[PDB]
């Protein structure tokens, strides 16, 4: 229910330190592994944590987000602005962790995959990154469900 | 209390009844408070919420006005039952019934009854959203409205004679009510879709009603808007509208009187945190987006600490590109925003001055932009 | 007007042909373009030559395209309200909406007076759950015997704290001043509590508006911060954030003479923030000393490495306890994030870089710290890496 997740919403929204955000994200993580449907309440707040400055809560935010989007494909379009912001972010760690999760998100979205892989290429091209492996894997799998 | 026992029996007797209860309510509405009182604790009100708007047309309103011979105290009790039912029963067709109720306020006695219904609903929602300063209250009516916040903003921006007050109050209540704080999203819709200073005033009024209970609204609204801009979302007319409305807000705060002082919005300070996002918008292929970004960046203050060398160099490169593009396209009248931005960037530091002068002279002497100067 | 009068005497109208007229009107247009003040644009535009030369259709276009350069913007700032008062409950809800929207304390007092007038025994500090009073203050603020006084003190505290959160410092000043002058009459503890809150608000107001350009504090705020640090009153409910911000205020305005020597001894053993600020001021004021710097840089090194150590899988970030220091790592990071003084910041950066280089990175005064450490196995170097990354991000946000 949405009533029992209100303290978790408050702790995730008001988390200032890395310790508080990490512990509340992990606490969401065990009962998301138990109850995967609870993650729809945390959607935009995971989108806010998606572009976090430090690495562990940002990786956990990507993990919990992609787990939320594995259930409902309609959630996939709602994560497009934050994912393209993470690809085009000035922080390089955020760009790397967006590129690592790029094929999974491209598989999960599939109507915004042209713009996504184009952004990944242009980040790799005008940056100094090599997303050709991720882009190639995403293109291969997208072709595999394209021929179906 | 035989009515309570009858309702408790009928709640169990109404298992999986999606047509029989609706038919009974349709037959009972031909010739009602007894049904509504027992419908408070049952999901039959939620099921008939969609059917209530479709069934109600003017003949039913005239029949209700004919059945309005009940005493005024009983009428007020029925109105309180109605606002309680619509606040705590409406599950998924809340926006349709809402648009019906607002539409059936603009037989004059039915219009007055609907107006009192909307006013009492807004007061009851104001009670329910924020009280008991304990788990939060769950409002099913406002739970179905967070998915229609964009449509609510669009209907508020129409600025009709009385509907926008109610929809603006409901936007504020929804912004307070949502634990993920949908307020920045509504502020972003209002900023991106406003076309007049009257329409832009709705965003400032919403923020004035929201800053007394919420914090950090403008950075989140700006981040959401610019994330939608830099993706494929927010097609470039709305991007240009958002940019020029933000330029209007920053300029209005800069000409500060009692308005910006009482609001305390810090529009320029919050927009200063997104110069790395606003700077590529000078390079936008759409001309209106580029000139709106130039007009914003000509007056948007720099961050109070300093400009980063990456930020400063990107701003200067985009500024000189905007200067030469507007000189080629619009001529000397169209270069005012780029000239103001470059003049402000040259006064930040000697490095900024050297960058501005070097890039201006190099761009003016390039193989491109040299036909402008003979 | 000399330029325009030279323009008039040097054109020789009705004999000047199309070539001179077009060139001269284009010059008038392009000198109108470069005028930053719009009154000068009407000064050129009101001239007879300007009207005579161009057209009757592009002069209006030019003056509107210059008027839109710096337009005048008017916007409503009063929030929407559909106040149509039939019943008592409608008036109660209307006045509750006004109370929640209100920020002027006298209007709040009026609304609360009439709200207590209409109703019998209902409290009104509970009509908005967004009003947050800290839990150390809740017991002393809900113990007021008078209902209206308790409601008014709660509302004034909550609205002042929220205005301090949203950087509305003048309105927070008014609300806290009204609450303080209202609690002078009946409670010394509340008078002290809003004295502390007023001090914290004054610190935040100075560091937001009065600072930000490098000018000294007015030296009565420094005296107030000193008096609050040397207070030692046990009955009052204290917030640790006020003492933390006071130590940060002392460090940010290079008050090393107070933090090193003039601090009382009992404050160092009680408040870890004051001890850490004393150590930072000591290691900052001794920097030109070759070996005298080491005596305090050492003590800073042990206290910081004991903060970043783990007693007894266990991670300092994951647990936040089982640390050996006087502070949690989160509290240390937040306290450093309250500091903007560049010498203190670069001292802490050199410290955490030297700690990170043990198990390279060069950071200025890296030789002032000891190399060999005790209990190297206790140090969570993952926590040290996260701390140094967040710290360099914060300092680059301070000075890019």
């Amino acid at each position: 229910t949405a009533a029992e997740m209100a303290p978790y919403m408050k702790r995730l929204s008001r988390g200032q330190t890395v310790e508080d955000l990490l512990e509340v994200l992990s606490d969401i993580d065990e009962m998301s592994r138990r109850r995967p449907e609870i993650l729809s309440f945390f959607s935009t707040n995971l989108q806010r944590l998606m572009s976090s400055a430090e690495e562990c809560c940002r990786n956990l935010a990507f993990s919990l987000a992609l787990r939320s989007m594995q259930n409902s494909p309609s959630i996939a379009a709602a994560f497009l602005p934050t994912f393209m912001y993470c690809l085009g972010s000035q922080d390089f760690e955020v760009v790397q962790t967006a590129l690592r999760n790029l094929p999974e998100y491209a598989l999960l979205c599939q109507e915004h995959a042209a713009v996504l892989l184009h952004r990944a290429f242009l980040v790799g091209m005008y940056g100094q990154m090599d997303p050709s492996a991720q882009i190639s894997e995403a293109l291969r799998i997208l072709h595999m469900e394209a021929v179906m | 209390k035989i009515a309570s026992v009858v309702g408790i029996l009928g709640h169990l007797a109404s298992r999986h009844g999606d047509s029989i209860r609706r038919e009974l309510l349709r037959m009972f509405h031909d010739s009602v408070p007894f049904l509504l009182q027992l419908a408070v604790m049952s999901p039959a009100l939620l099921g008939t919420v969609s059917g209530e708007l479709v069934d109600c047309p003017a003949v039913l309103s005239q029949l209700q006005q004919h059945l309005q011979g009940f005493p005024r105290e009983e009428l007020d009790n029925m109105l309180n039952l109605a606002v309680h039912l619509v606040s705590q029963a409406s599950g998924a067709g809340a926006y349709r019934l809402l648009q019906f109720l607002v539409d059936t306020a603009m037989p004059d006695t039915v219009r007055e009854a609907c107006d009192r219904l909307i006013q009492l609903l807004l007061l009851h929602l104001q009670k329910l959203v924020h009280h008991r300063g304990p788990p939060p209250r769950l409002v099913p009516f406002l739970d179905a409205l967070k998915n229609h916040v964009g449509e609510l903003c669009g209907e508020t921006l129409r600025l009709e004679r009385k509907r926008f007050l109610w929809q603006h109050q409901l936007l504020g209540l929804l912004s307070v009510y949502t634990r993920p704080s949908c307020g920045p999203e509504a502020l972003g819709h209002l900023l991106s879709r406003a076309r007049s200073p009257e329409e832009l005033s709705l965003a400032t009024q919403l923020y004035a009603g929201l800053v007394v209970s919420l914090s950090g609204l403008l950075p989140l609204a700006f981040r959401s808007c610019l994330a939608r801009v830099h993706a494929g979302t927010l097609q470039p007319p709305f991007t240009a509208r958002f940019l020029r409305n933000l330029a209007l807000l920053v300029g209005w705060e800069q000409q500060g009187g009692e308005g910006p002082a009482a609001l305390g919005a810090h529009f320029g300070e919050s927009a200063s945190a997104h110069l790395s996002d606003l700077a590529p918008l000078l390079l936008h292929p759409e001309e209106e987006v580029a000139e709106a970004a130039a007009s914003l960046l000509a007056i948007c203050p720099f961050p109070s600490e300093a400009l980063s060398p990456s930020q400063l160099l990107g701003l200067v490169r985009a500024g000189v590109h905007r200067f030469f593009a507007s000189l080629r396209l619009h001529g000397p009248p169209g270069v005012a925003s780029a000239c103001q931005l470059l003049t402000r960037l040259s006064q930040t530091s000697p490095a900024g001055l050297k960058a501005v002068l070097q890039l201006l002279v190099e761009g003016a002497l390039h193989r491109g932009n040299t036909e402008l100067f003979g | 007007d000399f330029l325009l009068e030279v323009c008039s005497r040097s054109v020789n109208l009705e004999k000047a042909s199309e070539s001179l007229k077009g060139n001269m009107a284009a010059f008038l247009k392009n000198v109108c373009l470069g005028l930053e003040d719009l009154q000068y644009v009407f000064m050129i535009s009101s001239h007879e030559l300007f009207i005579t030369l161009l057209k009757d259709e592009e002069r209006k276009l030019l003056v509107d395209q210059m008027r839109k350069r710096s337009p005048r913007v008017n916007l409503c700032i009063k929030p929407v309200t559909s106040f149509y008062p039939a019943s008592a409950s409608v008036n109660i809800g209307q006045l509750e909406h006004q109370l929640i929207l209100s920020v002027d304390p006298w209007r709040i007092r009026q609304i609360l007076i009439e709200l207590h007038g209409m109703t019998s025994e209902r409290q009104f500090w509970t009509v908005s759950n967004k009003w947050e009073v800290p839990s150390v203050y809740s017991g002393v603020i809900l113990g007021i015997k008078d209902n209206l006084t308790r409601d008014l003190v709660y509302i004034l505290m909550a609205k002042g704290l929220h205005c301090s959160t949203v950087k509305d410092f003048s309105h927070a000043k008014q609300l806290f001043a009204a609450c303080l002058e209202l609690v002078t009459e009946f409670s010394p503890k509340l008078r002290q509590v809003m004295l502390n809150e007023m001090l914290l608000l004054d610190i935040h107001t100075h560091e937001a508006g009065t600072g930000q350009a490098g000018e000294r504090p007015p030296s009565d705020l420094i005296s107030r911060v000193r008096g609050y640090l040397e207070m030692r009153l046990p009955d009052i409910p204290l917030r640790q954030v006020i003492a933390e911000e006071c130590v940060a205020f002392m460090l940010n305005w290079r008050e090393n003479e107070y933090l090193t020597l003039q601090v009382p001894a009992f404050l160092l053993q009680s408040n870890p923030y004051v001890k850490l600020g004393q150590l930072l001021a000591a290691t900052c004021k001794e920097l030109p000393g070759p070996k005298e710097s080491r005596r305090t840089a050492k003590d800073l090194w042990e206290v910081v490495v004991q903060i970043c150590s783990v007693s007894s899988r266990v991670s300092l970030i994951k647990q936040r306890e089982s640390t050996l220091g006087i502070m949690y790592r989160s509290e240390l990071l937040s306290f450093i994030k309250k500091l903007r003084e560049p010498l203190v910041l670069t001292i802490i950066l050199s410290l955490f870089v030297k700690l990170h280089n043990v198990r390279d990175i060069t950071a200025e005064h890296i030789s002032i710290w000891p190399s060999s450490i005790p209990n190297l196995q206790s140090v969570d170097f993952e926590a040290v890496a996260i701390t140094v990354k967040e710290l360099v991000r914060y300092t680059l946000s301070i000075n890019p």
